[PDB]
């Protein structure tokens, strides 16, 4: 590499083939006047944002516009200006054509200076007719013009063997050029007199010319291919502002444009196509004493030497320059820093290094000197730039065997992390509700009401209310009443009656609804009544009429449902009026209201009817009352619970009211209530470790987001400090996804790394004595511009897949099985190395594979071993020592790889584990326990060929029988004791899922619960 | 006066236009070559002779 | 035939006139997308092959493949231009796969990794790798040859159960042929090498079938004559392209 | 009428202590917003130079 603003690394390039020019003849000068639609001198520049024409660049025949703009009387708009110019150039064309006939057209050269000054005099109405006999050239261009005094002195003048012309207005400013930041810069070339050219035959005349005259501003040369003979360019002291933090005089903008053109042309060189100039630069010649050391002129001279030698800029140059990018480049080059390049400007000759790819030193005659002494350590090729990819892309780290101390990483990221920010929260739980049901069966068990569990005393506490409110804010639904009532109303109709054969209830029921709300711009009703009347649910029959009751009705009657009220009986009645709004910190009144509500709910149903009643707080008095009174008088009953918000509410459904029978509770209801309370307990424990809804983060919470932002100037090898910072992030968060975004923020290139720390990664961090270092090879290559986005806490808005939700179900059972201070051995990695975050920190591990691992080796707090040997082979467990094996989601793949049966694969696995020293073990087997349902879309088994056919992965595996696999343990060990762990309805496993910032599902969790039934894991322990 | 963007061209009047005219149309210096240094020498300082 | 008798690229390949003859043909070639035309031509021919073990075919629909070296560099919004028609079945000589995951230095939706050093992933039933190795490979053949074996050792391990891979070799050298004869050639069931010709160079594609199936395979005189014609077709057009004038 | 009639100001500009005729603000919100966005960048470069 960098000078003050960074340029690109080693790959330097240059054009190779130079085309040669031809002389400007009258055959071309006639054609340039009658400007056709294909060939015309002017070409329009335009704004980038508004896409409007704001400036005009001029070419060969008219480049003599040296007088002021008010002399010409040009129009303001481009469409009028072009027609104006086309109308006037033919009037000049006939004046040329009268004096010089077109019969002289073959090889008659015209004077280029006279050709420019003639149209400059005719457009400005200043004495053109003298210049017209001097149009045809003889003996050279300049010496025909030295002695004469025909043209006006503003156009050109002579000082004796030196011709001085006044070059003017390369660009032309239109009416709507308002110096906007998206306008193209003009480089002080819309002005009357920005430079003065000095033409002569040899350079020795001009060098004696600039001994007498002053060279205060600075003089510029071409040295490659002069336009109309070799000359110098002397800049004036006028100023273009164009860049509000800067003031650039003419002799610096004139150098800066020519520097940027060569920086652009060094990228486009493809070593096959020719260009018109091998270099575009200027290289200040005499005034270098008068210009200041380390000022803007000196720094642009350094850059003009760099462009000539063939260096390339780090950030890419736009196709059309913008006035904001130019100001950013000037503010980047006037910064502080030293010249890292061994090149230095000299007045006597512009030098070219030895391994510079430019071939101009042999092309031109002199001016360019191939200096042999200084050598640069770079190799030649072009750069490779590419597209933007406006979304942040996932990055994965790779490791290196070097290491530093763990107190360096956090101290390094302490100055890099912009942790005090407010991320968007997201949503914990998405979708519909999960239906957990239980039905009374005749022959399970009798149990008394005094042994049923109730809600815990730690329920009205501040932390519990906080954990309920956080989940209620993070839940994303439609209407809660809609999702609850459809879920209960579908399941309330699949029940069939025991008295007759068919069903309890049919279409045309004439029901009553208790506790309507219509509170959120549902016009008159709760949102289920109209689709349930129209039959839009498609699992229900339509009833005949619905009457509403409750405190918040809109079309029914408003009554108090506790005290009896005048009405009629109904064949069905649905009551979901809450009773716990008054029920806080005083349980007795909320329990007491439920029985008074049920006594009114039963009487409005009496002939052969049924009711559904919602209990929010299930208490011992409520269970005792319904066991005493409600339970005998009904035919059948069931209690279900749709889960959409974390609470302890249930629904009570009774069938066949006022039919005198004898019913009791059961162990199914007992286990259902145990799971119903424990599923509240787990999610209430989880919801308190999460941060609040609209929090700002600081790195103090256990779970949360953390980001860094380190700069990356060009193709720079990153320092040890940035490497320690990135490795500190990779030690602070482990085994999570890392998204990156490279973008120019505040005029400087910077990249961020976004990831989400977790308590599992906090457990992983304690297992290492030293943190490893990542290689920079994945990040030094990137030359693109990834547009960033705002950070969110929950990234996956679609939800987790069933194959991930089942992986959490395996990993939670592994982590619950492994105790502290135990040797383990992993049997197969899987998709990631999750196991290192599952076991406790003091436990030494080892892991087998068929692939080489990517986890860092060495510098751990306890022993670990990562090796791959294709574990189906023999003679390797005797060397290893462990206490429990873990095969998870690998035995079916091992069976399908060798195309053997699952029985033979499990037999080989137990035959090689006979040599092991372990006593306890649990391993994943894939055998159906229940009657096979072959669920659509995800698991389509074959009964004949015995495959699974997972369509999301194209894989299939052999299934076996539990009876066929049971004899294998008995054949292997006499003292083995198998146990099949059941899938627990409580969703206890979600502690690994929610704390690691994963929005789960509503349907994929039910699908994973169905899919685990086909692949249950088993547990064996000898002695 | 140095940066004329500070003067509002929305409250339209003259002091933007006059400051634009000062920057555009104020005249620039030049040089005219006096002297005969063969005999007289040259007595000027801070400039070339 | 043994691997030591197979021809390699000539020493007069990194010269200025040879680079000029390659660049002139690359400028004068008129195509759509080079990646599109190369990948459809290899992907059609990769499916007509039938397996010798059973009777039907190596691979079917629903493959769950991995892609190495995505670019999305010329306003293709997220992907190389073959992935969406190959997923939708618009090629009509292919079956649609189940899912495509991307890897490489210039991904937009997949993960960015270094494909030489191993990285955490899963196995795949098929994997297509066309990441070039010769951007660093100019005037120093040893590093560009050395990167290919390190890439192949990672490419084989991500395929293992009954799979297949397609890998692009830009500079076929004697060390590369010796390494694949030593290691890659026994562990596969069958193999073939094809080359779609759209730009005058010496690159090839290596296609292997039935990975981690232990068998015994050798080279052949068909591969010998194919490499002779593959190098001599570079030689003729490189001789022709230097007599032509420049582009502009 | 659902028309913009007032503007609440926040953190960087809360120092509008002088009279309304000193500023020369437009009457409509769509012109006022473009006026303010045009003038704040002219102040931004003056901050950014120093």
């Amino acid at each position: 590499a960098n000078v003050w603003g960074v340029r690109l690394a080693d790959s330097l390039s240059s054009p190779t083939i130079e085309t040669r020019t031809r002389h400007y003849t009258l055959h071309d000068f006639y054609s340039d006047l009658d400007a056709s639609v294909g060939k015309e001198p002017w070409r329009p520049l335009r704004n980038q944002r508004t896409n409007e024409i704001v400036a005009v660049q001029l070419f060969r025949p008219l480049q003599g516009l040296v007088f002021d703009t008010q002399l010409y009387g040009f129009p303001g708009t481009f469409s009028q200006w072009e027609q104006f110019m086309k109308e006037k150039l033919r009037v000049l064309k006939y004046e040329v054509l009268r004096i010089y006939p077109i019969s002289t057209y073959n090889h008659d050269r015209v004077n280029v200076f006279v050709a420019n000054a003639l149209v400059g005099a005719f457009l400005s109405n200043q004495a053109f007719y003298d210049l017209l006999p001097l149009l045809i050239v003889n003996d050279t261009m300049i010496s025909d013009l030295l002695g004469t005094g025909a043209a006006l002195s503003q156009f050109f003048q002579s000082h004796g063997e030196v011709l001085e012309v006044a070059a003017g207005r390369k660009y032309l400013q239109m009416n709507n050029y308002s110096n906007d930041d998206d306008d193209p810069p003009l480089f002080a070339k819309d002005l009357s007199d920005y430079a003065k050219a000095f033409y002569s035959d040899t350079y020795e005349v001009l060098d004696r010319f600039f001994w007498t005259h002053d060279s205060s501003a600075g003089v510029l040369v071409h040295y490659d291919k002069p336009t109309n003979g070799n000359h110098y360019i002397l800049g004036t002291l006028t100023q273009m502002v164009s860049a509000p933090p800067h003031i650039i005089n003419a002799t610096d903008a004139l150098l800066l444009e020519s520097c940027l053109e060569q920086f652009a042309a060094n990228v486009r060189a493809r070593s096959a196509q020719p260009v018109t100039r091998l270099d575009q630069c200027y290289h200040l010649r005499w005034g270098a004493q008068y210009v200041g050391e380390d000022s803007l002129t000196y720094r642009l001279g350094v850059l003009s030497l760099l462009a000539t030698n063939g260096y390339q800029l780090a950030r890419p140059i736009p196709k059309q320059l913008t006035n904001r990018w130019l100001s950013s480049f000037v503010s980047q080059v006037v910064s502080d820093g030293i010249n890292e390049t061994p090149l230095w400007p000299q007045e006597r000759y512009v030098q070219i290094a030895y391994d510079s790819p430019s071939v101009v030193d042999g092309a031109t005659q002199y001016g360019y000197v191939r200096r042999n002494q200084l050598r640069l350590g770079m190799r030649i090729s072009a750069l490779q730039s590419l597209s933007d990819t406006p979304a942040p892309v996932q990055w994965l780290p790779q490791y290196t065997i070097d290491q530093v101390a763990v107190d360096e990483g956090d101290a390094m990221v302490s100055q890099l992390t912009q942790l005090p920010l407010r991320p968007d929260y997201g949503s914990i739980w998405i979708g519909e509700a999960l239906s957990y049901y239980v039905d009374y069966n005749r022959s399970h068990r009798v149990v008394l009401s005094s042994e049923l569990p109730q809600l815990p005393d730690t329920y009205f506490d501040g932390d519990e209310q906080y954990g309920r409110s956080l989940f209620s804010l993070a839940r994303k639904v439609g209407d809660r009443s809609l999702v609850k009532d459809t879920a209960v109303l579908k399941h309330a109709y699949q029940a069939i009656d025991p008295n007759t054969g068919k069903e309890y209830l049919r279409a045309g029921q004439s029901v009553a609804y208790f506790g309507a709300s219509a509170g959120h711009s549902g016009a008159d009703q709760p949102l289920v009544i109209e689709p349930w009347m129209q039959g839009k649910i498609s699992g229900v029959p339509p009833p005949s009429s619905v009457r509403q009751f409750g405190y918040d009705v809109a079309k029914g009657a408003i009554v108090d449902l506790a005290r009896p009220f005048p009405s009629g009986d109904y064949q069905f009645v649905y009551s979901d009026v809450d009773q716990v709004v008054d029920g806080h910190d005083d349980l007795s009144i909320s329990s007491g209201l439920v029985e008074s509500l049920l006594d009114s709910c039963v009487h409005a149903t009496a002939p052969g009817g049924s009711f559904v009643m919602k209990i929010n707080f299930p208490t011992r008095t409520v269970w005792h009352y319904i066991e005493q009174k409600i339970l005998p008088n009904v035919t059948s009953y069931m209690l279900i619970k749709p889960f959409v918000t974390n609470n302890v509410e249930v629904f009570f459904v009774a069938f066949g009211v006022h039919q005198q029978s004898a019913l009791t509770w059961t162990s199914g209801v007992y286990f259902f209530l145990v799971d119903h309370f424990y599923r509240y307990e787990t999610l209430s424990a989880i919801s308190r470790q999460l941060p609040s809804f609209g929090y700002v983060d600081d790195g103090s919470s256990v779970t949360g987001i953390e980001i860094i932002s380190i700069e990356n100037p060009g193709f720079s090898n990153m320092t040890q400090a940035a490497r320690v910072g990135i490795s500190g992030l990779c030690a602070n968060v482990g085994n999570a996804r890392k998204s990156i975004a490279i973008y120019e923020s505040h005029g400087a290139r910077v990249l961020t790394i976004t990831s989400r720390r977790s308590p599992a990664s906090a457990r992983r961090k304690a297992r290492l004595r030293y943190l490893p270092l990542i290689d920079p090879r994945s990040l030094e290559v990137q030359a693109r511009t990834i547009l960033p986005s705002n950070p969110v806490l929950f990234d996956n808005i679609n939800g987790a897949s069933p194959h991930v939700c089942l992986t959490m179900m395996y990993n939670f059972e592994v982590s619950s099985a492994v105790y502290d201070g135990d040797v383990v051995l992993d049997l197969g990695t899987g998709p990631e190395a999750k196991i290192l975050e599952l076991i406790p920190s003091t436990s030494p591990v080892t892991c087998v594979d068929i692939r080489p691992t990517a986890q860092p080796n060495g510098c751990w707090n306890v022993r670990t071993t990562f090796l791959e040997l294709d574990y189906l082979s023999d003679g390797w467990i005797t060397g290893v020592r462990g206490d429990i094996v873990t095969c998870m989601l690998s035995l079916g793949a091992a069976a399908a790889g060798k195309s053997m049966t699952f029985d033979a694969a499990f037999q080989q696995l137990v035959r090689v584990l006979t040599r092991s020293t372990a006593n306890v073990l649990l391993i994943q087997v894939n055998c159906p326990t229940d009657v096979i349902r072959t669920i659509k879309g995800y698991l389509e088994i074959d009964q004949t060929n015995k495959r699974y056919k997972f369509p999301k992965f194209g894989r299939d595996e052999p299934y076996s029988d539990m009876d066929s696999l049971e004899r294998i343990c008995r054949a292997a060990w006499p003292n083995c004791s198998i146990t099949w762990v059941p899938l627990s309805y409580d969703l206890r496993w979600t502690k690994l899922a929610l704390l690691e910032s994963t929005t789960l599902s509503s349907a994929s969790v039910r699908i994973a619960e169905l899919m685990y039934k086909y692949m249950p894991i088993m547990r064996i322990d000898i002695h | 006066f140095m940066n004329i963007q500070l003067i509002s061209p929305i409250d339209a009047p003259i002091l933007r236009q006059w400051a634009e005219i000062i920057h555009r149309y104020w005249p620039n210096p030049s040089q005219i070559r006096y002297g005969t240094p063969n005999v007289f020498g040259s007595a000027n300082l801070f400039t070339p002779p």
